[PDB]
């Protein structure tokens, strides 16, 4: 009846990281698996994510955010690093059920 | 597979009314090897006797008296056939490499070496400096050094303790004579060895040994062989420090139990689960052999190396390692606890692999025939016989964790080691703590 | 029941040659041998067949770079390549049943490389060492410089990646290497301790690639180069060759003869404290004849001359019907010796099941050799003093001449 | 006196190429020659200048070329270092040299000689106007000679030949042994053997 679809563009919005004008990967927090799926990142990428890093930082230490414009569309939200992540994840679950 | 072992041919042996023993291995290859494998050794040197041994593996080849060099080098050189040898603190041996078609010719020639050495008082002084010079040439391998210093502190004031090469001393001073001293003392029959394999047939074979070893033993003495004296394992240190070479080598261990011990399998399987590394490889992923995989992933060591050297009697399992003037530390530390580890919480996935690792350098180990005629020149010198690798098989390929357990701790677990160590090594921390480093905080 | 049984090869319709050959022993070892190469390097992806080399362990498409380590050590297996300038052979080894399983690891390293763009870009770093390692021979020293000197294009390029490039090559660089060079046509999935039947239903997995030929390397000229590396290392090495001699090419085999023909007449014509031999390498469409000579210092000037005029005086007649007997039984032993070890064996079912697609018979081997003798050798050896002649030198060098000084 | 006095230098055609890939290549090629205080120095200079607009007016595209000249005591050298882009290096220096070979082939009006033969009074006199420049030309001399050869004369020299060398000079070249040295990608660049 209610869309997961119609739902996490709520969630998406709501969340509002897109103010700041990050992409969701943008924000997952750093933990050992994401560190070496960044770390795997194409240099291109990379940059990428550091300034929106930055530039979000320098938002957000201003208090102000990003103009109505310039705020990330849902459908436009690039899951840049959800693919590598995952390789890693699998990668250690392999590796973590051999040593057994 | 074990169909594979059990089809391989039966290792030939026969000794002589003479003493020596003649075993060794058919196949179809045309070329072969064949040597004299004696008992002898720089263990079996003196204060003022060290050194021989070599002085004479380097005059083995020069001649003898029935054909000398130019001749001898000349009859080999022409037909092709390869002589080579060596000579270490229990072992001395002297194999050639034809092809089948020389068995009598190649055995006569070994005849007149371990029986028969010009040794002409105009050559020797002449390999004399040789040696002196090549001597010289051993020294900056550290390498090994790191080995003979080991010995020498490992068992420190017995038989072993001294360098297969001797002091320059000696060699500086050995005499016409003593080298014969020493010919005529050790390289009996009894104690000698014709092994060889390839497409050989025995029976030529001892016909030929049985003709050109017309040994004759009057006396009971003559017919038996000299038990050794027993070495005193001695835990303790040798620090050779250099801060001005590249790197330091470090090298520890704890007696060995003597080729005869069957743990020697469980023990030689343990040696298989740390293994080896060295920087060229491709794994930080490595199997288990953590020492290799952490050597990787905090850059521990250039290279390291676990052996289980093992004499007559005593033995020397350890483990070396060749590292930057700032990781020693971390690596003995993360090495050394490998060895409690290894004998307080070892498991059965762990030893599985360890085996079949063993199970392939078991296999390669008899890999041609100069080596097949090695295991067969030691096997019955060391052991009494031969060992199938049928036999080895089951020897190890029954060795549970718990076994390796219970032998690694029997063999190490708060054991007094030997260490030794040359180049800057002033990381290295006492002996105390790396002894202390011998019993795990269960 | 004698352990005979005659080593099959089975041409595929791709090109790829399986040989086999059930011996019986307790440890067999399959062998992808490929005529890749850094011969088909251009002046830019230089070093990158070395690279390859290494990203042997690098993670596949069937099998992640963990899995495949672990993998076949939870064997007891052994994975490693050996490359020449114009030929990548992927040994692999275990025993029993194991060989089975030995495989699915050497199947995907060799055809299905996915070489990620960090492993590599982090694996890179590895040419730095894995070079400095094998340069503390200084023998491999000369040699890389030797075909500098000999060649100019495909051939005369290096065996280990140049330095200024160690961390050029590009991940691509290493697929468009692949894709051009590892293909049905130019591979052979050879091996030993194996059924046949068995070594063959593994080659339907492998049919992954056909272009016959990807990217063939140039043909290539010849120079008389001369490339002196001033080093003082208290002792000379140098090397000094003319072109000559192919593997398949009839005038092969008399070198060869006279490589042993040569030898205790260099040698024993220079005496005091050195070493000296006859050098002999046999490419595909090239190869090269002549003799390094590690000499002290001062005393290198001396040396090489005089092992010179001896492969010199050894064209002019001076070499007796026996000379070549002697030295054709050597080889006849060299051969058939460096076939004991199961891997310098497999080593020669393989060399052949790819450049030719035959097996001569240890006997015909023979009687190829056998077959000349007298009737060449005294000019193979002209051949050397009269061409151009290209030297290579590492050492104190201050005392070695130079070609033109002959 | 003279303490060590350093060996003659017999000459070698060598040749010495460093794969490097710059994504442009430096060239040189020389054939051993002049010396200084040598007669047969002051001709090469004029040919050193009789040469330079025709390289590089004969190699079209992106690049740079020039004639080269080294006069040591006893020996020197002469050729042309030709910095160039990768793939279009085995074209300029062909070009270069094809040259300073039509050069050595009667290519030279006795025009090219007097403008040629005025730069280098040039290049010299103007190479004296900084102090440092030219206490280097009081020394030279006053170490390799004891004299100092005036303006005057020095010129007197320079003009004193032309027509009469020149043409010959470069034919110097063209025949002699040549020794080449190179840095860049290379792999488009050709090897002495192929000129």
């Amino acid at each position: 009846s209610r869309w997961l679809e119609g739902i996490r563009k709520w969630y998406y919005n709501a969340a509002g990281f897109n103010k700041y004008g990050l992409m969701r990967d943008d924000t997952i927090y750093e933990n050992d698996d994401v560190k070496e799926a960044i770390r795997r990142l194409p240099e291109n990428l990379y940059d990428d994510r550091m300034f929106r890093i930055k530039r979000a930082l320098d938002l957000n230490m201003r208090q102000q955010i990003l103009p109505k414009e310039q705020w990330t569309k849902y459908e436009e939200d690039v899951p840049y690093l959800e693919p590598y992540l995952k390789e890693v994840i699998r990668e250690r679950k392999e590796r973590e059920e051999w040593d057994k | 597979y074990a169909q594979a072992l059990q089809s391989v041919p039966e290792t030939q042996v026969s000794q002589l009314d003479n003493g020596v023993r003649v075993a060794s291995e058919q196949s179809s290859q045309p070329t072969c090897t064949v040597g004299v494998w004696i008992d002898a050794g720089s263990r079996y040197e003196s204060e003022k006797n060290n050194g021989a041994g070599y002085f004479l593996e380097h005059l083995a080849f020069k001649g003898t008296k029935n054909r000398p060099q130019n001749a001898l080098e000349k009859e080999v050189e022409s037909m092709g056939a390869h002589l080579n040898a060596y000579s270490s603190r229990e072992h001395t041996a002297y194999y050639i490499k034809a092809l089948s078609k020389d068995v009598p010719k190649a055995v006569e020639l070994l005849a007149d070496i371990v029986q028969n050495c010009s040794l002409e008082d105009s050559q020797i002084e002449k390999e004399r400096d040789v040696i002196v010079r090549e001597l010289q040439e051993n020294d900056t391998s550290m390498r090994e050094v790191v080995f003979n210093y080991l010995h020498a502190t490992a068992f420190q004031g017995t038989g072993l303790a001294q360098s297969v090469e001797g002091p320059s001393e000696n060699i500086r001073k050995l005499s016409r004579a003593d080298l014969t001293e020493y010919l005529s003392t050790h390289y009996t029959a009894p104690r000698m060895v014709l092994a060889a394999a390839g497409g050989v047939e025995h029976q030529q074979l001892l016909e030929l040994a049985q003709k050109h070893f017309g040994g004759v033993p009057f006396t009971y003495d003559d017919d038996a062989v000299p038990t050794l004296s027993k070495c005193r394992f001695t835990g303790s240190q040798i620090r050779h420090r250099e801060d001005g070479l590249p790197l330091a080598h470090v090298a520890i261990a704890v007696e060995g139990p003597g080729w005869a011990h069957p743990d020697l399998v469980a023990l030689q399987v343990a040696n298989a689960i740390i293994g080896h590394y060295d920087r060229t490889y491709g794994g930080g992923l490595h199997s288990s052999s953590p020492l290799a995989s952490i050597a990787v992933t905090n850059k521990l060591c250039q290279s390291f190396q676990t052996f289980s050297i093992c004499y007559s009697e005593t033995g020397l399992f350890g483990f070396y390692f060749v590292c930057d003037r700032m990781s020693i530390d971390d690596m003995m530390f993360v090495l050394q606890g490998q060895w409690m580890r290894l004998c307080t919480s070892i498991s059965e996935s762990e030893v599985l692999r360890g085996k079949n690792f063993l199970r392939n350098a078991l296999v390669s180990h008899l890999d041609g025939t100069t080596p097949v005629c090695e295991d067969i020149g030691r096997e019955l010198l060391t052991y009494g016989r031969r060992i199938p690798l049928e036999e080895w098989e089951e020897r190890l390929a029954e060795v549970d964790a718990r076994m390796v357990r219970e032998v690694c701790s029997k063999y190490i677990y708060d054991q007094c080691p030997a260490v030794a160590g040359p180049g800057p090594i002033e990381q290295l921390p006492d002996y105390n703590r790396i002894r202390s480093g011998m019993f795990w905080l269960r | 029941p004698p352990h005979p049984q005659d080593l099959e090869i089975t041409k595929l319709p791709n090109g790829l040659v399986i040989a086999s050959l059930e011996n019986y022993s307790p440890g067999s070892t399959i062998g992808v041998f490929i005529k890749a190469g850094s011969r088909y390097e251009n002046s830019s992806n230089l070093g990158t067949s070395h690279l390859l080399r290494l990203a042997s362990s690098l993670t596949t498409k069937g099998a992640s770079s963990f899995k495949i380590t672990r993998g076949i050590e939870a064997v007891g297996g052994k994975l490693s390549v050996e490359s020449t300038r114009e030929n990548m052979a992927y040994t692999v080894e275990c025993l029993r049943d194991d060989v089975e399983i030995l495989m699915e690891f050497l199947l995907n390293v060799t055809t299905a490389p996915e070489f990620r763009p960090w492993e590599v870009a982090d694996l890179q770093p590895q040419l730095k060492i894995d070079k400095a390692v094998a340069f503390q021979n200084p023998q491999t020293h000369v040699i890389e410089n030797l075909h500098a000197a000999a060649y100019r294009n495909a051939l005369a390029d290096s065996l280990y990646c140049p330095d200024y490039r160690i961390g050029k090559v590009t991940s691509v660089e290493l697929h468009d290497f692949v894709q051009n060079h590892f293909t049905s046509a130019r591979m052979a999935l050879v091996g030993l301790g194996v059924s046949h039947p068995v070594l063959k239903n593994v080659a339907e997995q492998l049919l992954n690639i056909r272009g016959g030929l990807g990217l063939s390397g140039a043909k290539a000229k010849y120079r008389g180069g001369e490339i002196r590396e001033q080093n003082g290392d208290s002792l000379v090495h140098a090397a000094i060759v003319a072109e000559s001699a192919a593997i398949g090419g009839a005038e092969a085999n008399a070198f060869s003869v006279l490589q042993h023909v040569l030898g205790a007449n260099p040698h024993v014509k220079r005496g005091n404290p050195f070493d000296v031999s006859a050098f002999n390498a046999s490419y595909s469409d090239s190869g090269l004849f002549g003799f390094y000579t590690i000499s002290q210092a001062a005393y290198a000037g001396q040396v090489i001359k005089a092992a010179y005029n001896q492969v010199k005086t050894i064209a002019q007649g001076n070499v007796s019907n026996e000379n070549v007997q002697a030295a054709k039984n050597k080889l006849k032993a060299k051969y058939l010796m460096s076939v004991e070890s199961s891997e310098g064996f497999l080593e020669e079912v393989g060399s052949q099941a790819l450049a030719a697609g035959s097996y001569n018979p240890p006997s015909t081997v023979l009687q190829q050799i056998d077959a000349v003798a007298d009737a060449d050798v005294i000019k193979a050896a002209k051949k050397f003093v009269s061409r151009q002649k290209s030297m290579a030198a590492s050492g104190n060098l201050g005392h070695t001449p130079f070609v033109d000084e002959l």
